[PDB]
DNA sequence: ATCGATCGATC
DNA sequence: GATCGATCGATAAAGTTTTTTTT
């Protein structure tokens, strides 16, 4: 009709005018951002669309998609006075819509979802490729005017006719190859997800459409959810079961997000954010040039774990990282850390692994038995009825930053540990097992979960006595982190007093008032907490890169040569040429945390004090003349 | 359009740069040896005027046949018939968007790219001259498809009671393209997140085909058309590549220029070849000269002789190491891979045995099997490289005797019983029983059973873990030169430039040196190995009568002649001489006595 | 360099006009991505959409730098220019042609060792007076593709040593003393320095409406402590009224007359000195007092 | 190549 | 308006040796 001409007036005011939280203009600042990027987005808050739904939920819920054509063009004139003439590339914007309020998994749907917005979770199975899409159908006829306009070709239905408006005859409808721009189109289709689900049952399958600035954002394998409109193809052809009074299913999609984790929340760490625009990144410098940061971070980084400190300087040093420098037409240089953790049975050692899961941004915990020799690596999945033997990967290329939890699955372990010890050594690993000759690139990292036969000190003498895993794959390693608990008071109720209080901690302004008690449940002595800390890893990863200095070098040499010295004539496990270059390594980690790009002095014989006494506090009973060595280095 | 030719014919005989006159001085110089082929170099070309560019740069196919009729007609006026259309090569270098423009603007428009093809098709025909008859009248016509929007540009008419498509293809006279269907796999360094790489299709022309073997990076100019086949949905398509120009970089069927060996008959007219190699080769590694002079020998290789009777000589090396962890034995294969002219790295689990070297399928068209895959039908001439000789415990011995030593597969499965042939060298390098306790034990227990795969390979390297307090602070100075500071970037460019030889030179020089000359060992030197073998034996025997058992046996013999033809290759003198002869056997006595220790 | 080269490219030294306008290094990145942005720059035809295409979009440029008048004020762009052509084979113009010449004249190769050092200099400039005639011309591009790296890796010593934050403002000048960071052996050679001090006068070409006072810079790359130190003039941010030629080359006279103790005026242009290392530590104490200005 | 359905022409 | 004749379009095809983990 026309009233909806005044529906964009009446919400690019109601839009806006004005955005929530002490104003700030947020959604009038996200909106230029993503013009400079030149990647053609949008986002709609949840507050603000839980208040520009209260004229619209009749207009979301009744008739999705036809309102979104008229709120598809209003977008355009809401950039085109603060971006002059961007129209002339590209000329075109479409809309995404964050999450919303209902939990629907997949077999919870009826006649009374059609037509309507929807959000549904699983697993991407079996994909196609990229093909272009027509989009702008320009009808031709022979005769009469054979140019009928660019028009709006829908879904699988192949909406054209025989003859309109230039006669009545059986003449077919051709094409021509004159300005028919191209947008692409991309069936995924869709497995439920055995996570949530009434278990010893089947999976059930959908049809996923993708559009045009959507294209190849998830993987195959991995975990996602999609939020999109319901529809209907009555095709009236079916030919699985007889053709019938039916009609098939397909969900288009208007946006789609990465697995979530921790899914207890209420207003936030569902919607991947992750956008450091104005609040954070004017904020994010003063943060960083504090003077003890890095004697405050690794203390507040687990938060619920009182333990010993040295497991958490290197597990927060674990997923900082270092840098992969490639160098020029000669063999390239190992850029990760890959620590491993040794542990009592019943210390803390299985919650960091766990704690640090969610606090990355990609994950995998593939754990203990059941982990086979190939699937971690790429393997071959065979043919379907007319297919081509292609490659199906699984754990470690989906995975950039990988947990596994390597114990002792000793039947197994001279299985799969002749497929993990050239993930580093040979990195960048890739087979050819049947197939085609390739090498897939995955620069992981490896964290680990080992388990003596017993008690920690299961012998006096060296560890090759103490685990079953032999001499070089061991090697492969950087610090071999060991605890200690014999018998104690005061450090014994360290724990005990602490982790007793732990057990303790069990509508517009009660949203927030939540929230704000949500900051005093974590913030008891107040340990810099981990709403914001998390935020800025993931450009502490992708923007900031390290160099180093010449002048404060050769204090290091004495420290590899006298070190293996004294550890072959005393030989429990040896250190080579690759100890010296994780001794550089880990202490340009540290670096990266001051966001800096240079190494100091007192970064380095930090990194030093923290593999010596890590290498030499396993020794032996001659443990004590050692550290008469130690401060020698101090 | 014809006013569009009137400005190409009155083009492309007077372009010049200052008083050399280039395109008429090269299509009469490609007429008479027969190629019939253009290489316009676009990039050149804008001399004229933007907006015949622009009328080309914006539009395709018709700019294609317009440009090719012109050349054709130029041809035919440069010689007072049989005369053939020609082809055309474009080329230029603006930057590679490797993968990632799919259809947003780049349908129908100018594009370059890289890649690494993978696998090839057999050839096939399309028409581009024909007669056509009809059945009523006996009418007689000639229609010429040239260029495409795959077939189907045109089809047969129906104009000559007469009755529909009366019309049919003779052969007898006609002209025939063959197209290729090669398959262009994604260079797998640059789409980094985790993501498993995608693949295209691509045809081309008969002048600018079977130009390439799997293995190789190439750089490719195109187009990105659009066919659409009836064997999903909506109406869709796919993307295609049709290709113009693989200028790609060499090789990797021995024509080049003269320039090319002038440096290098200038170079190896200096007699300090062998021993500026061993630092130039891996500029990254601290020494390790013993090992590092057994490399550039297996790069080269030996002949092959086809003796006056129906046997053969092995005439090839294979090394192998075998060492503790920490010492560079992985790190330097993938060195070698770069500079050989061919090389694949399988260097992983052996990955399926059976899979190594042949494999079968059901095939879609017609149900039928035959012959596709494997890693030693690739490898011919230059060099694989695998790892971890101790848990491949399945089948990687019986898939690689056979493979070994006589080099004639042949695969009796379903189908074919097909001897085909393979040249090819291998390399590994494996653990021993965890490294350091093997050398402090009875000094066998190194492969838990056989000896049978080792007097296969001949020469065996055996590093170890010395405590030497001097050298290892310079390998502790070394590593932190390289690692950051990159002097090196600036002290190899600053040493190099008058003394040693880059990366990407001797992958020139190698291809070159090996396929001129054919070398023959010294017959008066044949004393000398004689009087040399009777004491090793001698030298073996003697440590037998101590209960010791295990290996040496004649094969390795046969090797060292092989071993002293491999410098003849690389100084490529036709005889061999004595200062020769000794330094080989100074290259292999430093691994006779590994076998006592 | 544009006419030979990428508009993308820009991509560094319109940061350099950046530092031209406020910044170097931290936002700009976060900045440049919409006036030097028109596209996404697509790569189909590039060699010809800064040779060719730039009809109508360097053309759109001709109505964005009026427009881009206001933007940020940024008028040390907009120049009258002078080109040549050849009949063929491309335009270049005379302001990029100067750029290839001094670049040129770097590379194209006891105190016994200066000999062979001196020897080069002299030599490598002989590569460069044939290179004004059409009788060679497949060397000119030798130095444009020397041209956009050298620069490439002037640069990246400079947003070391400006974040390393070692510019002390003792009273007058500012001292700086480049001890050893990486890629040292490139200012052996003098003609690169003034360069370098070219773009790091511009660093300090912000408003500074007190201390307008050029710096003196300090690097090493040999033995017996070289430290072929210059001085920098002060620079007018185009609004000369008070024409400051030197004050330098005054006290220089003075230090090379009082402490004689391996002092040297052996090198040409007087701008530039050679000093000693633990001369160069009392060369500014006699500085910080004479004030010669 | 054969059969069925639809359209056009003639009565 | 109905019936008959002519022309055009649509309709028929087939499987069971290599290779993966697993017990
Ligand atoms: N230092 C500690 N601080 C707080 N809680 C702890 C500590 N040590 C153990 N716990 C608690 O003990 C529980 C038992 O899990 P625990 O971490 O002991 O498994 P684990 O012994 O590490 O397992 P595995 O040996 O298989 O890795 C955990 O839920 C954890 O909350
Ligand atoms: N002889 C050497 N000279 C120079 N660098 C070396 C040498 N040996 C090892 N390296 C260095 O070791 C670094 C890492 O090697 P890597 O970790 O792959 O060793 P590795 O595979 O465990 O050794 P091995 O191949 O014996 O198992 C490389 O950057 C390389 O420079």
């Amino acid at each position: 009709p026309n009233v909806s001409r005044t529906i964009a007036r009446e919400l690019k005011s109601f839009l806006l005018e004005y955005t929530d939280e002490t104003g700030r203009s947020v959604y009038g600042a996200r909106i230029r951002t993503l013009g400079e990027m030149n990647s053609e987005s949008l986002e709609v808050n949840y507050r603000h669309l839980a208040e520009s739904k209260a004229i619209l939920a009749l207009f979301l819920a009744k008739c999705p998609e036809e309102m979104l054509k008229i709120f598809d063009l209003v977008a355009m004139e809401a950039t085109e006075l603060h971006y002059p003439d961007y129209a002339r590339i590209h000329s075109e914007i479409h809309v995404r819509i964050s999450d919303f309020p209902t939990i629907y998994s997949l077999r919870e749907l009826r006649e009374s979802n059609l037509s309507s917005l929807v959000r549904v979770t699983g697993v991407v199975t079996r994909r196609t490729g990229v093909f272009p899409q027509l989009k702008y159908v320009k009808f031709n006829c022979l005769k009469c005017g054979s140019i009928l306009g660019p028009f709006f070709q829908d879904s699988n239905e192949e909406i054209r006719i025989s003859f309109c408006t230039n006669c009545k005859s059986k003449g077919p409808f051709r094409v021509n190859g004159e300005k028919t721009v191209y947008r692409n189109y991309q069936r995924v289709t869709l497995q439920e997800a055995p996570g949530t689900v009434p278990p010893g049952r089947l999976p059930r399958h959908r049809e996923v459409i993708l559009l045009a600035d959507l294209v190849d954002v998830s993987k195959p394998g991995e975990e996602v959810e999609v939020t999109g409109i319901y529809k209907n193809n009555y095709d009236g052809n079916l030919n699985a079961k007889n053709g019938f009074p039916v009609f098939a299913t397909i969900i288009e999609a208007n946006s789609i997000k990465r697995r979530e984790g921790n899914t207890a929340n209420e207003g936030e760490e569902g919607l991947d954010v992750f956008s450091w625009t104005e609040e954070e990144e004017r904020e994010f410098r003063k943060i960083s040039r504090d003077r003890g940061i890095i004697d405050k971070i690794i203390s507040s980084m687990a938060p619920s774990i009182y333990g010993h400190r040295d497991i958490k300087t290197a597990v927060a040093c674990s997923l900082f990282g270092g840098v992969p420098k490639n160098v020029n037409g000669k063999h390239s240089i190992r850029g990760d850390i890959n620590v491993l953790l040794l542990g009592d049975p019943g210390t803390a050692k299985s919650q960091i692994l766990k704690y640090v899961e969610k606090t990355a941004h990609r994950a995998v915990f593939a754990t203990g038995q059941g982990a086979s020799a190939v699937g971690l690596t790429a393997s071959v999945r065979k043919d379907p009825i007319t297919k081509e033997w292609t490659l199906e990967g699984g754990a470690l290329v989906l995975a950039d930053k990988g947990v596994c939890l390597i114990d002792e699955f000793d039947k197994m372990n001279d299985q799969d540990r002749t497929s993990i010890h050239e993930a580093m050594e040979q990195q960048s690993i890739s087979i050819s097992k049947a197939g085609i000759v390739t090498t897939l690139q995955a620069r992981c990292s490896i964290i680990a979960a080992a388990n003596p036969n017993g008690g920690r000190y299961n012998s006096t003498l060296p560890l090759a006595q103490n685990v079953s895993l032999t001499e070089p794959i061991l090697s492969r390693f950087d610090i071999l982190c060991v605890v200690r608990d014999l018998v104690d008071e005061e450090a014994d109720e360290r724990l005990a007093t602490f982790v007793v209080d732990s057990h303790v901690r069990s509508q517009l302004n009660a949203r927030q008032r939540r929230l704000q008690r949500q900051r005093k449940k974590e913030e008891e002595i107040s340990p810099i907490p981990q709403e914001l800390l998390m935020k800025y890893i993931h450009y502490a990863r992708t923007k900031i890169y390290p160099k180093l200095h010449q002048m404060d070098m050769d204090k290091v040499s004495r420290v590899y040569a006298d070190l293996r010295r004294e550890s072959i004539s005393t030989g429990s496990f040896p250190i080579t040429v690759r100890h010296l270059e994780s001794i550089l390594r880990i202490a340009e980690s540290f670096a990266k945390m001051r966001l800096s790009e240079f190494v100091s002095s007192y970064d380095l014989d930090r990194a030093i004090k923290v593999v010596v006494d890590s290498f030499v506090d396993a020794q032996k009973v001659s443990v004590r003349r050692q550290l008469r060595r130690s401060f020698a280095i101090y | 359009n014809t006013e569009i030719i009137k400005s190409f014919k009155n083009f492309i005989l007077e372009f010049r740069l200052d008083s050399q006159f280039i395109y008429r001085d090269q299509l009469r110089n490609n007429i008479l040896v027969k190629n019939y082929s253009l290489t316009v170099n676009m990039e050149h070309l804008i001399g004229y005027n933007e907006d015949i560019y622009k009328k080309l740069s914006d539009e395709p196919s018709d700019i294609i046949p317009l440009f090719e009729t012109a050349i054709t007609q130029v041809a035919k006026r440069i010689s007072i018939n049989s005369l053939p259309t020609f082809q055309l090569i474009l080329n230029s270098n603006a930057n590679q968007i490797p993968l990632r423009d799919l259809d947003s603007e780049h349908v129908s428009k100018i594009v370059r790219l890289s890649g690494i093809i993978i696998s090839t098709s057999v050839l096939s025909s399309r028409a581009t001259y024909l007669s056509i008859m009809c059945r009523n009248c006996r009418h007689t016509t000639s229609i010429t498809i040239n260029n495409f929007n795959t077939g189907n540009t045109v089809s047969l008419p129906r104009s000559c009671n007469c009755g529909p498509d009366p019309y049919i293809i003779i052969h007898e006279s006609s002209k025939f393209i063959d197209q290729q269907f090669l398959k262009l796999q994604e260079i797998p360094e640059l789409v980094p997140v985790g993501e498993m790489p995608r693949n295209l299709t691509m045809t081309c022309d008969r002048y600018l085909t079977n130009k390439v073997i799997p293995g190789t990076r190439v750089t490719i100019v195109g187009i990105y058309s659009i066919y659409n086949s009836k064997n999903s949905g909506v109406a869709i398509r796919t993307p295609y590549i049709k290709i113009l120009g693989i200028q790609s970089d060499v090789e990797t069927v021995t024509m080049f220029t003269e320039e090319e060996e002038e440096e290098f008959l200038q170079l190896s007219r200096n007699p300090k070849l062998y021993e500026i190699l061993t630092n130039s080769i891996a500029p990254s590694i601290f020494g390790n000269e013993d090992i590092k002079k057994a490399i550039v020998c297996l790069l080269m290789g030996g002949s092959k002789k086809i003796l006056p009777d129906g046997m053969r000589l092995r005439g090839d090396i294979n090394v192998l190491l075998l060492g503790d962890p920490g010492t560079a034995k992985s790190q330097l294969l993938k060195f070698v891979e770069k500079v050989s002219p061919i090389a694949v790295y399988t260097s992983g689990k052996g990955s399926s045995a059976a899979g190594l070297t042949a494999s079968v399928q059901r095939d879609p068209m017609t149900r039928e099997f035959y012959l596709e895959g494997g890693a030693m039908v690739l490898a011919d001439g230059g060099v694989v490289c695998i790892d971890e000789f101790d848990k491949m415990r399945d089948e990687d011995r019986v898939a690689i005797h056979e493979a070994m030593e006589q080099q004639t597969i042949s695969i009796a499965k379903a189908g074919i019983t097909t001897v085909l042939n393979s040249r090819t060298s291998v390399l590994a390098a494996a653990n021993p029983i965890y490294g350091r306790y093997d050398d402090l034990k009875s000094p066998g227990d190194n492969i838990d059973f056989q000896t049978t795969i080792l007097s296969r390979f001949d020469m065996i390297f055996i590093v170890k873990d010395d405590h030497n307090e001097e050298r290892d602070i310079s390998i502790a100075n070394h590593v932190i030169n390289i690692h950051t500071g990159n002097a090196n970037a600036m002290q190899n460019q600053q040493e190099e430039n008058g003394s040693e030889i880059s990366i990407e030179k001797m992958k020139r020089y190698i291809t070159y040196c090996r396929l001129k000359c054919a070398p023959r060992l010294s017959p008066q030197a044949a004393e000398k190995l004689s009087s040399n073998f009777v004491t090793i034996r001698k030298q073996l025997l003697i440590n037998e009568l101590e209960s010791t058992e295990r290996p040496i046996t004649i094969r390795q013999l046969e090797a060292i002649i092989r071993i002293t033809e491999s410098l003849a290759k690389l100084e490529l003198s036709p005889i061999a001489q004595e200062r020769h002869v000794d330094e080989a056997i100074r290259l292999f006595q430093a691994s006779t006595m590994d076998a006592a220790s | 360099l544009l006419r030979h080269s990428s508009l993308y490219d820009s991509f560094y030294y319109s940061n350099y006009v950046n530092a031209k306008l406020s910044l170097w290094n931290e936002n700009g990145k976060k900045r440049l991505h919409k006036m030097f942005a028109r596209m996404g720059i697509p790569l189909s035809t590039a060699q010809e959409t800064w040779l060719y295409m730039d009809h109508s979009i360097k053309r759109e440029l001709g109505i964005i730098f009026d427009k881009n008048l206001d933007r940020y004020g940024l008028q040390d762009i907009i120049r009258d220019g002078f080109v040549r052509t050849l009949g063929y084979r491309g335009s270049i113009s005379a302001s990029e042609f100067v750029e290839a010449l001094t670049a040129l004249l770097e590379v194209g190769n006891s105190a016994q060792k200066l000999t062979n050092l001196r020897k080069r200099w002299v030599s490598n400039f002989w590569l460069s007076w044939d290179a004004l005639d059409d009788r060679k011309v497949e060397l000119l591009n030798r130095g444009i593709q020397l041209a956009q790296d050298l620069q490439r890796a002037i640069f990246n010593t400079g947003v070391a040593i400006l974040e390393k934050k070692l510019i002390k403002h003792l009273r007058i000048y500012r001292l700086c003393v480049l001890q050893d960071g990486p890629d040292l052996d490139l200012y052996r050679n003098p003609l690169t320095l003034l360069r370098l001090g070219n773009w790091l006068i511009e660093c300090c070409a912000e408003s500074e409406d007190k201390q307008l006072l050029p710096m003196v810079l300090a690097s090493i790359d040999e033995n017996t402590d070289t430290y072929l130190v210059a001085g920098l003039t002060p620079r007018y941010p185009r609004g000369t009224k008070k024409p400051i030629l030197n004050n330098f080359s005054m006290a220089f006279q003075q230090i090379t007359a009082e402490t004689d103790a391996k002092v040297r005026i052996d090198n040409f242009e007087s701008s530039i000195i050679e000093i000693r290392r633990e001369d160069l530590s009392p060369f500014l104490e006699k500085l910080t007092l004479s004030g010669l200005l």
